[PDB]
């Protein structure tokens, strides 16, 4: 008994309402369908179960509706931290199936990131690598690009970018740039550079160090 | 106090067995159902079947009725998972969790869940990884705080463990998903304090490995030239 | 530890 | 463990019959309840069953929708009520328990109720005449002597035919009812020892319900 | 539904045969699932063998059942008395419970005359005009026995009606009763009422008479 589950992703302001739904290819009794939260790789929760309950310790403004082969959970006021990936699951029978998941991420105010940059250390250096870190935190939308500079000129290779998953919190995305170069190439250039910008502006925030000097 | 405590990340070659863990606390252990369930990364959650608690029966769901073992020791309250022969598709996370109940009749839904077992199938060596310290040049200041970081780079398989301060320090971190860089995992932390705290006060990052047994720490200390 | 023909899990 | 029914019915179509079935000697909403019919010379049919923890039941498909399974819980006791009657409901309806293993069910039924009759009929209720059958001139027949009681002419079944209250029961044949005109007819035979009759009185008593008539008739020789 | 089909209808054996009685289901059912039950001449059927070949409490080592897929079986290793009744299997494989048509054991014993009595109509009845002459044929084997009827020396067939026991449990004989029935006025223009027991395989009847006019 397959369960669709849908939107695949969703995006909600706090305080707005929110409904993703559970659908059967055939009948799931209200008493045995249940729904899970579950953030970024951790164990998932119970949320709701047999329909409409909510388990131990989940707030009031969550709910759950539905009968036959058509069912819901809805938030009433979105918070923060309902930042989740939720799954529906069934019994009518076995196996038990879930859902492929509703990922519900939250809008926030635009922020930009604290920028940070980094030299290779002198323990990397002596093993002949160089990476040069930049972390981009605190920021939103998850949007963002970073152009590095050596030399003042732009370098698009050896370059690696990771992402956090959304803040429970404050809604904000954090990302860390990582260029590696050779210790001999790190060591024929001096100044490096990193540069933030939103995909809507032309103003970048700007961070950088040179080999040289303080 | 419910738990359902799970054996620690496994690394195995192809065609080898796995057998993980899921003990059990706080209730009696043979009135619950156990279930298994599979995450493939970055994937959703897969019934895998249940084992009967009272009875030993395991029941495996279409997916998982060729490798896949069931088993109980009801004197220790633990359950189960074994593979055998292992394909690089059974790398995943493995929960356990136990049946949820009214006050007779199962919900047919899953209550209490392990906290995971991680599996990863491959035929690759362990690599300790290198713990690099990033700070700022010359310790050069960026107003009332101060972002440090950690380097963590080259190392098989996942995961690793990464502390600041022993854990004391636990406001104000991002730590970033591994990526793959020269076929191993890198990842890297940040943690941002008050330009009062440091370098005035102590900040390292710890970083364990259990795969290769390694537990370093690295002192993020302001450094010219 | 049957009740209705629901068995103990 | 047992398994006690309410009494024989006779209703007309149309009508309602509420059987009753009270369970002793077990918790009563541990164990499923089933219903089974019987007509007359036949097999046996599963209706269905309750959960008498729930009250949920669960109906075969030839026993939707005039049928109705009920728990009185407080009461230990399951109903089953049959709603516009047909001729076609004229059967003994059984209650019989589910049958558990230790550790799950079987999908039998290990105790069940004596049954309860049930007659559905426009047919009016007919008393029965009681006559007693002796030998002529109680001419005897060596050293046993057998006596008689004929029923003749009720309607419904069922009668209850004892003798000497039911302190005489060896020796006994009491005759199954055959059906003539619209009306029963029953017979008894109880053989006793010779010198005991007719010294030692023989009676046969015959109740009938239904019409609320009940009857005993002292066996005596008569002559020519 | 998985609907059962019971072999023999009816089985005749003598005490201490080893019989086999069979039920054959539409679809395969589970061999935890199929039962067998008792049933007796005026009784609740009572479960005799749960799963396939577990004995119910109380029932005799002599029972045995064996089966899978869609072909059952119970066996007496040695039949007894006791045992005639109707046997019933049942089935769950999903719902509904079906049963079986039944089984019918039939306990073969030695022959067996009847004792035959006749009875004349009672005083109380003929003064409400009726005539009922009663014949009881007691404890006789084997089952098919014919009764003829001879008022005045002749033959009536009309007005009788015959009704016959369930074999007896304990020493499988049947018995037998037959009721003429005439008005009181054709009852008294006759003398002699004649009762004849014959079994179909015998030329020797077993008779009884009365006369109305005489002891």
């Amino acid at each position: 008994n397959v369960l669709t589950q849908s939107p695949a992703i969703m995006s909600a302001s706090p305080g707005e309402k929110v409904t993703m739904t559970c659908r059967a290819s055939s009948s799931v009794s209200s008493s045995y369908l249940h729904w899970y939260q579950q953030k970024s790789g951790a164990s998932p929760k119970l949320w709701i179960y047999s329909t409409s309950n909510l388990a131990s310790g989940v707030p009031a403004r969550f709910s759950g509706s539905g009968s036959g082969t058509s069912y819901s959970l809805t938030i009433s006021s979105v918070e923060a931290e309902d930042a989740a990936t939720y799954y529906c699951q069934q019994y009518s029978g076995y196996p038990y199936t879930f859902g492929g998941g509703t990922k519900l991420e939250i809008k926030r105010a635009d922020a930009a990131p604290t920028v940070s940059i980094f030299p290779p250390s002198s323990e990397q250096l002596t093993s002949g690598g160089a990476s040069v870190v930049c972390f981009l935190n605190n920021f939103y939308p998850k949007d963002i690009n970073v152009k590095w500079k050596i030399d003042g000129s732009e370098r698009q290779n050896g370059v690696l970018n990771s992402w956090t998953d959304q803040d429970s919190k404050d809604s904000t995305y954090s990302m860390s740039s990582t260029l590696t170069l050779t210790k001999d190439e790190y060591e024929r250039h001096n100044s490096y550079t990193c540069e933030a910008t939103h995909k809507t502006s032309t103003s970048p925030i700007v961070k950088s160090f040179n080999r040289n000097e303080c | 106090a419910v738990q359902l405590e799970q054996s620690g990340p496994e690394l195995k070659k192809p065609g080898e067995t796995v057998k993980i863990s899921c003990k059990a606390s706080g209730y009696t252990f043979t009135n619950y159902g156990m279930n298994w369930v599979k995450q493939a990364p970055g994937k959703g959650l897969k019934w895998m079947g249940w084992i009967n608690t009272y009875t030993g029966e395991p029941t495996y769901a279409d997916d998982f009725k060729e490798r896949f073992a069931f088993s109980l020791e009801t004197s220790a309250s633990a359950a189960y998972l074994q593979i055998n022969n292992l394909k690089n598709e059974d790398t995943a996370t493995y929960f356990c969790a136990r049946d949820y109940y009214g006050s007779t009749y199962p919900y047919y839904a899953m209550d209490y869940w392990g906290q995971g077992t991680t599996v990863t199938v491959s035929s690759a060596k362990t690599t300790a990884p290198s713990v690099y310290p990033l700070a700022p040049v010359c310790g050069d200041t960026t107003g009332s705080s101060v972002t440090l970081g950690c380097l963590v780079k080259g190392y098989f398989p996942e995961p690793v463990t990464l502390t600041w301060n022993s854990g004391s320090l636990s406001s104000g971190v991002h730590t970033f998903p591994a990526v793959l860089q020269s076929d191993l995992y890198t990842l890297s932390s940040s943690v941002t304090v008050t330009s009062s705290t440091w370098p005035s006060q102590s900040i390292t990052c710890n970083v364990a490995h259990p795969a290769s047994s390694t537990k370093v720490d690295k002192k993020i200390e302001p450094r010219g030239g | 530890v049957v009740n209705n023909k629901v068995a103990t899990h």
